[PDB]
């Protein structure tokens, strides 16, 4: 899908965090699948 | 946990590990069959071990008891961590000898400077995990500290712990695990910029803001 994965700060203290999607098609709408503070999910795009 | 030492075997009689085929995560036993984690350790299936030191060998003392109910808060946002916590009940209570015993709550936030200890079977560099229990003391940052680590993601439900030069820090397989300052309950590790490094604390949920959801889930479950 069109547009980045938002820039991310921490990282959740656990090795192997839970992935909620593997692809953007994956996710409903526009949600982009990112890794995030902690695993993968569907979010919102930047720019 | 980076820069700390091994515990004394069983010294830390409340800190469980999560395992669900392995250790994955900290917990703190608070009653006979209540434990106290981070949401983002949630699983489906969790197998609570208790009275632990050595996590690969079987030293007599272990009691292994599967999760009956798992709550995360409602309010749990898995992007930014807020609101980090969830409760685990045991399908059966633990029996508390001297190598399980509970944790008291919070009877009030922890003042900056209160010195704590940090405990779990986390990376203690790369990586991986120790056989035995690491333990850690440090203390309380203020919340002015744990903003210039971390500016705009520090909630009022996020407290930092540990030393601005660095070098000792909660690491990955904490997560979840216990911060307990002067016999109380008030940080359950949660996340950080890698681990030990300089000006990036580790941070912890705050767990003096859910004293009042803690009893309540209880009482409901
Ligand atoms: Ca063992």
């Amino acid at each position: 899908k069109p547009g980045k994965c938002p820039v991310t700060y921490g990282q959740c203290l656990m090795l192997n965090p839970p992935n909620f999607c593997e692809m953007d098609g994956q996710c409903k709408r526009d949600l982009k699948c990112c890794m995030g503070m902690c695993g993968k999910s569907c979010v919102s795009p930047v720019k | 946990i980076v820069g700390g030492y091994t515990c004394a075997a069983n010294s830390i009689p409340y800190q469980v590990s999560l395992n669900s085929g392995s250790h994955f995560c900290g917990g703190s036993l608070i009653n006979s069959q209540w434990v106290v984690s981070a949401a983002h350790c949630y699983k489906s299936r969790i197998q609570v071990r208790l009275g632990e030191h050595n996590i690969d060998v079987l030293e007599g003392n272990e009691q292994f008891i599967n999760a009956a109910k798992i709550i995360t808060h409602p309010n749990f946002n898995g992007n930014t961590l807020d609101n980090d916590i969830m409760l685990i009940k045991l399908s059966s209570p633990a029996t508390l000898n001297s190598r399980v015993a509970t944790v008291s709550l919070p009877r009030s936030c922890a003042a900056a400077g209160t010195e704590c200890l940090i405990s779990g079977w986390g990376n203690t560099k790369g990586s991986s995990y120790p056989s035995l229990l690491q333990c850690l003391k440090a203390p309380v940052l203020s919340d002015s500290s744990c903003k210039s680590s971390y500016p705009g993601q520090i909630t009022g439900n996020m407290i930092c712990v540990g030393f601005l030069e660095g070098g000792k820090d909660s690491c990955q397989g904490d997560s979840g695990g216990p911060v307990v300052c002067n016999g109380q309950l008030q940080g359950i590790v949660s996340w950080g910029y890698g681990c030990a490094q300089k000006n990036k604390p580790g941070v912890y949920t705050k767990v003096c803001n859910y004293v009042n959801w803690i009893q309540q889930t209880i009482a409901a479950n």
